[PDB]
């Protein structure tokens, strides 16, 4: 709205490889997420063929369709709960203290719906995780949230 | 510019400039490089060199100079601490093909063609990205040492 | 010539000019032999050394020298490289045959009798081509290691 903010359009330019300020539509996923958006990959590639746009075929953007797609994504941020995250992960392991095991959470980020590499799940537990192979996920899904 | 390295071209200053009165004329040029060994030094080089610029060579414009030259020069402690971070667990050199994914994906500065360009005299090891320091020694000295 | 190779020859221009004066006399080519064991050199192998210069062996008349009798020397690390290429797998010393055919036919600096010659001082394996390494370490210094 502008709130006009003008920002959006200097972080396009910072995504841009080739300087003359468009951005294919497979970067378009991460950039909504680096503005400050968190739409499911399903839902960004849906959005994208229900505009009968394919993401097969190159592509090249523009600042006029990139705009109005980050708005379309602005709504959906009110499904980011932090209560269902760590009540999910409370379910995930038994007793009254909130640690996973190593490779519980390790494989089921990897495999289970929107397939995560084992490169970045491995850039998500560094730090969290010591060597007593228990995660706790009170501090995890706050330094998770944290950026 | 870090300290050191100001004194170190001051130093490089005064060994170029033989007559001591603070401005490195035409004939101090021809006399370093004859003491180094040039004994057929054109005398268009040196005309060159007085034509970057715009004054006399005193040690003000000799830094103004190499600084405009010089605008993203790194010393060989901040280029290791950057290969540090790349090989974070230590001693290993880190391979040719993560050192050209992460210039491309990251920075226009790191896109291929440039890539090919610094495989093309920092060696194998070096473009490869497996060896590690020397690398940092001819970006701050260049040439093969 | 790359810079440390450089630097190696003015470590070796230093042993050998005992004067420290700069430029290497036949008195300075006899008393390093006399340092490392000869008593019996003869003065007309200084005298064959000197032959091989127009002027006073100084640093730059020794490294023009050495430059045109080594024009295809090559360090160790490069040859290395060319037989890791020929061996791209890895580890194994590569089959007699195979280097015999591929200096033949490839190029004329690969012809047979010269291939006698790189099995005759250069023994079984280094000849054969299934050793490897030994061979560029006596290409950059020679004798029997």
């Amino acid at each position: 709205s502008k709130a006009a903010a003008d920002d959006f359009k200097e972080a396009f330019l910072l995504f841009d490889r080739t300087g003359d300020a468009k951005i294919t539509a497979s970067q378009v996923g991460d950039i909504a997420r680096a503005l400050g958006q968190n739409p499911t990959n399903a839902e960004i590639n849906k959005i994208l063929g229900n505009p009968s746009k394919e993401e097969m075929n190159a592509a090249a953007i523009t600042f006029e369709e990139f705009l109005p797609m980050l708005q379309a994504a602005a709504n959906n941020k009110d499904q980011g709960t932090f209560e269902d995250f760590v009540e999910g992960l409370r379910v995930f392991d038994k007793e009254g203290n909130g640690t996973v095991m190593g490779a519980e959470l390790r494989h089921v980020l990897a495999t289970l719906g929107e397939k995560m590499t084992e490169e970045e799940v491995e850039e998500l537990m560094k730090g969290q995780e010591d060597s007593n192979g228990c995660i706790n996920y009170e501090a995890f899904v706050k330094h998770i949230m944290s950026v | 510019f870090d300290e050191t390295e100001i004194e170190d071209f001051k130093e490089a200053f005064t060994v170029i400039d033989q007559n001591a009165d603070g401005i490195i004329d035409k004939d101090d040029l021809r006399e370093t490089f004859a003491a180094m060994g040039r004994l057929n030094v054109k005398n268009e080089e040196l005309d060159a060199m007085i034509k970057e610029a715009s004054g006399p060579i005193n040690f003000t414009v000799f830094l103004t100079m190499f600084g405009e030259k010089l605008k993203g020069a790194d010393p060989e402690d901040v280029i290791m601490g950057a290969f540090k971070v790349l090989d974070p667990d230590g001693k290993g050199s880190i391979k040719k093909s993560f050192l050209e994914e992460l210039l491309t994906t990251g920075g226009g500065r790191f896109t291929p063609e440039e890539i090919k360009n610094m495989w093309a005299a920092f060696p194998p090891d070096v473009a490869g990205n497996v060896d590690y320091k020397n690398i940092c020694y001819v970006i701050t000295h260049g040439e093969d040492a």
